[PDB]
RNA sequence: ACGAGAACACGUAUGCCGAAGUAUAUAAA
């Protein structure tokens, strides 16, 4: 897939990253997310417990609030596909998924990171 | 167990054809014959003295010594110069020596039977090679034994490999350089495949 | 039995008296069938008698060892008595090569014992897993017009004895080397150990003769329940 | 009369050992590829055989050495690695020899003197011969009986040296026996 | 003459490092690239530790003399009388249930941890590195046993019953006393594989 | 020879930071990535203060050669001497009850704390991040004790005890002089898991 | 592409090497680069798991987040053509091209750890 | 009716032994 990476050299712009995006600006977001990462790698079944699913919906609070608190955050989330890759997990209530979904967002801030000020 | 068969190589040209159209009488081609017996009758018992070999069948032009593979080798080269000295540098020596094992039939091995080897092989790479492993332990015969492993493969996937085992290893410097640019070449590898066989 | 390589055949050096080194010759063995003629005629040179030499690389030797366990290792402490093997590897293009010759009936037979013989060995450890062939029938040439002259001499290809009453005028201008040839024999009577043919003496495989003579199956044997047979017949080569 | 062949290939299920250099093993001394003996299948299978228990060790392999003559009924040959184990190893890019470092520990000591013994890879197939020459026709159902049992006790013991400590295990998979003398049937015969 | 068949796996509880390549490496097919445990530490360990169980005085440990019924069990073949061997004890290799489960929740076949050393006087560290197998590996055995005398069966399995119970006790491999390389035996199994013995009164824990 | 089992649990007072693989990580399995506790960790401190609390001079400790009693409890065989370890140290893996309990009290496994120096004459703060095992967690350990001989092991098992009190006084981790490391013993069971030896009169705290 | 594997030694510069590179900094990128090479020698067939591609896609990203961690590292693989090969390794999904950029990427390792400060 | 025919390069022992991923590094504003 790797939709990450060409979409990180789309936001290349003129030199602003998501209109000036930091990776100081997503550490709430990388600790919760691997948080969630090991308590799920932790499960034994495919099915995701009524309480993981608890997590996602804060995981999902959490992203709307940061997208709130600051604007690039906001338009990187929004041109990510943040927020429905979310709502599709929540739906589809499936461990792999949501662990292919960490990978994708690794990917993601990984790409954000080498390129930078 | 070592054991050398030695012939001359112009010999029959100088039994017969001697030299040539002035000193051909039966005098001088019988004083001739007279001091190629002589040396290979007197001369070998006193050059192999300092040497661990038994002398079993030696005259005319045959040379058949047999005893301990390193002594056999020292003991080879030791007569081919003393030979090249009393021949002054005329008549050439042709020998083979092999590493046979213990209470085979003697019977078997027979049949189974000079500057370059003593300058480039034993005085420069083996003296080299002898100071390195002497001067760093745990070098045993595993590590010269994967030394092996990569030289007899000729391919450069394994020089790297080489470039790896000997970078990993804690010799000085200059032997790893000098075992490394050896071993980029043809002529050289065999040669330092030869003297690091005769090491163990 | 005599050599071949990739497509070259060969066949023994007739003991040929050549008048000239003495030393170059004496090293050779075998003469292929090309330049044979050559070697017959006095057209072959020193330096190609060394390379003839240097291009007869047709299989290497070796000894395998080997340890017999069937002693009181099996029932206590006693040493193991290792023995040794001799043996012959031939590369992928090598092997060796008959001639035979007699009726048509005769050959169809020698087809059908050979079929049956491939399976089993030719050698000496057979069982032991050393041995065996396949072999392939394929008419060449230049070794038919080799065997087809007509001559003088005469060149031995095989290993012969003649008869009493022939030899006297069969050994008036020869040049010969006699092998004393030995052996055991496989189910004549109790003990293999005290059973052993008589030693036997024949013409070599390169003789060269003025006067021919045929030669006869000669029984090697005594104190025996059958008669064991060796062969002496010769396969003349005529020039 | 006939003559029954025995063909087939053996695997290599832990690393073999038959060192006929030491610690080096057999090989072949120009394609430097390494063979299993026949010498070694059969003195094993001998000694497995006779273990079991004669007259039938006599009549499969032939000993005449005891007063009495009896010519060898089984011949063995040598094996060699298959066209098909070559060319795995080598589009996988494998040597065809393993080399095991081993140590041993000295006591009221507990110092280590290292050795270093050369095995023959996992999984290398080795492709063999067998002939049986039926010099007795009422007799073949029997002595394949026996060569079963044979090969059913080598499946299950080593080959080489340092079987017991754990080397040799093989396998024989793939055989056929087919008759390429004679006119006797060999469609009912039957080896594991 | 009959033979006997035990099989089961071994599951490494902490890591096992066998590694006789010497960086540090693990033991490895050269076919797969996987960890294996060669046969020969199996059968020294337990040599040597039911050995160190029976008597074992200072003149035998020099001489390298043992208890009679060990060294039946495991051989000596050297010299006064020849024994041959009893027990094969063959190699280990990695599963492929284990296989099937690393490779699908994406877990290394190794981890290389790193490990440290405070020399005194100076408390300058000076670090290393090791690999070691996972836990939760699991390796596939099998013994075989060679019935020489019929009536010595049990007391043979009572004391390889006795080398299961130990070694599971003890540890295999290097950095032993550092925490490293012990196993347990599970899913045992006894099976009469070639001629007429029963093997049911038999068990091993 | 007999072989007595100790098992336990460290329980993590303050923070817990190893770190061998290492923003800066901790040490971690990896069949479930939850931290542990590596052996040789363990046994090197236990060396170091046992060695402590006896006779220690500079010679002593130039080459990592300590009191007889102590290589005797620990193992050296380097000088000359036939010393294998007599006390054997496994690793400690995150507890099924510590799992338990931080999922239904909804707590991580670990802080993730940042630390700051203060450039002298210059007061610029450069950050850092260390990551250390969260409090309160346990990790259940197994011990082996092997009985070479039988009149040594009251003895060693006193000095055991002795060890054990220092390092529930001391720190087992990275920095315990900056804060981390604290860890208290509970739940000792003493057991001959393979012998004839009795397990009752011996006690550690 | 071999004058890739032979230029770690037209950068021994005046002495640091790759400025400054240390096989100890790329002990991750061996690590992943080991478990995949198993992985990938016990399949049996040519064609690559999609579950493979994945993972070869997770070697991008570990390799871009390296290049971005340090400098070193980041003259490495982007002198020496690695992630333009890796992407072709992901074009062609054949397992003995993997091997070939495996054995590549060893001879780098090798040869490169031969000269260390 | 082959210088043959009997014949396990076998038996004993492992990668061991001591090593802490340590030392500083006001969570300033």
């Amino acid at each position: 897939m790797t939709f990450a990476h060409e979409v990180v050299k789309s936001n290349v712009k003129n030199q602003v990253l998501f209109n000036g995006l930091t990776t100081s600006k997503l550490r709430n977001l990388m600790e919760q997310v691997n948080r969630l990462y090991t308590i799920a790698f932790n499960s034994n079944e495919d099915q995701l417990n009524e309480e993981f699913i608890d997590e996602l919906e804060y995981l999902k609070i959490k992203f709307y609030y940061e997208a709130g608190r600051e604007k690039s955050v906001d338009e990187f989330l929004k041109k990510t596909l943040m927020f429905p890759i979310i709502d599709r997990v929540i739906k589809k209530e499936s461990k792999k998924f949501f662990l292919d979904y960490c990978k994708y967002f690794e990917a993601l801030v990984a790409y954000a990171k080498y390129y930078q000020k | 167990l070592g054991v050398v068969r030695a012939d001359i190589d112009n010999l029959g040209a100088t039994f017969i054809s001697g030299i040539p159209e002035k000193y051909n009488s039966i005098s001088r081609t019988a004083t001739l014959s007279r001091q190629l017996s002589l040396f290979f009758k007197y001369e070998l018992n006193h050059l192999l003295e300092n040497y661990q070999i038994t002398a079993i069948y030696s005259g005319g032009d045959d040379l058949f010594l047999i005893g301990a593979w390193d002594d056999i080798i020292e003991a080879s080269i030791y007569i081919n110069d003393k030979f090249k000295e009393f021949t002054l540098d005329k008549l050439t020596l042709s020998a083979g020596v092999g590493m046979f094992s213990g209470k085979y039939p003697v019977s078997k091995m027979a049949f189974e039977t000079w500057d370059e080897f003593k300058k480039n092989i034993l005085e420069e790479k083996l003296l080299v090679l002898q100071q390195g492993f002497s001067q760093t332990d745990e070098h045993g015969k595993a590590f010269i034994y994967k030394m092996l492993a990569l030289l007899r493969n000729n391919e450069a996937i394994n020089i790297a490999r080489l470039a790896y085992l000997l970078a990993r290893s804690k010799m000085n410097e200059d032997f790893t350089s000098k075992i490394f640019n050896w071993a980029q070449n043809d002529k050289d590898k065999n040669q330092l495949i030869t003297a690091l066989e005769y090491y163990i | 039995t005599f050599p071949y390589e990739n497509e070259l055949y060969y066949l023994p050096k007739p003991l040929i008296k050549i008048d000239s080194n003495h030393k170059a010759f004496k090293k050779l063995k075998y003469v292929p069938v090309h330049h044979y003629n050559q070697y017959l005629n006095g057209e072959l040179s020193a330096e190609d008698a060394t390379d003839l030499n240097d291009i007869f690389n047709i299989g290497y030797f070796s000894l395998q060892t080997k340890v017999s366990l069937i002693a009181q290792e099996t029932d206590s402490s006693a040493d193991s008595e290792p023995y040794s093997v001799g043996t012959f590897t031939f590369e992928p293009e090598a092997g060796l090569y008959f001639i035979a010759k007699g009726s048509e009936e005769t050959l169809d037979h020698l087809n059908n014992i050979m079929t049956a013989l491939q399976y089993s060995g030719l050698g000496g450890k057979r069982n032991a897993g050393y041995g065996q062939f396949e072999y392939e029938i394929i008419n060449n040439q230049q070794l038919s017009k080799l065997l087809n002259q007509n001559g003088k001499h005469s060149i031995l290809l095989s290993t012969a004895m003649a008869k009493k009453e022939e030899i006297e005028s069969a050994l008036k201008e020869a040049r010969y080397i006699l092998t004393k040839r030995s052996g055991f024999v496989q189910s004549t009577n109790y003990s293999e150990m005290l059973v052993k043919k008589s030693d036997f003496y024949s013409f070599s495989s390169g003789s060269v003769f003025k006067n021919i003579f045929n030669g006869d199956i000669f029984n090697v044997g005594h104190n025996g329940k059958h008669p064991v047979y060796r062969y002496a017949k010769p396969l003349w080569l005529e020039v | 009369y006939s003559k029954i062949k025995i063909s087939g290939t053996i695997e290599v299920v832990t690393g073999l050992h038959i060192g006929g250099g030491g610690s080096p093993v057999v090989r072949d001394l120009q394609t430097k590829l390494p063979i299993i003996p026949g010498s070694s299948i059969k003195g094993k299978m001998r000694n497995l055989l006779a273990k079991h228990f004669d007259e039938r060790v006599l009549r499969l392999f032939g000993s005449s050495e005891k007063g009495n003559i009896q010519r060898a009924r089984l011949q063995i040959s040598d094996a060699f690695f298959s066209e098909k184990t070559k060319e795995h190893f080598a589009q996988n890019d494998i040597a065809y020899t393993e080399t095991k470092f081993e140590n041993t520990i000295n006591r009221l000591t507990a110092v280590a003197n290292p050795r270093q013994i050369e095995r023959v890879t996992r999984g290398s197939e080795f492709d063999f011969v067998f002939i049986y020459n039926v010099d007795e026709e009422s007799q073949v159902e029997d002595d394949f009986e026996n060569i079963e049992k044979a090969i059913h006790l080598l499946e299950n013991d080593y080959l080489g040296g340092g079987g017991t400590r754990g080397n040799g295990r093989i396998q024989f998979k793939d055989t056929n026996i087919e008759t390429v003398v004679g006119e006797y049937d060999s469609t009912n015969l039957k080896i594991k």
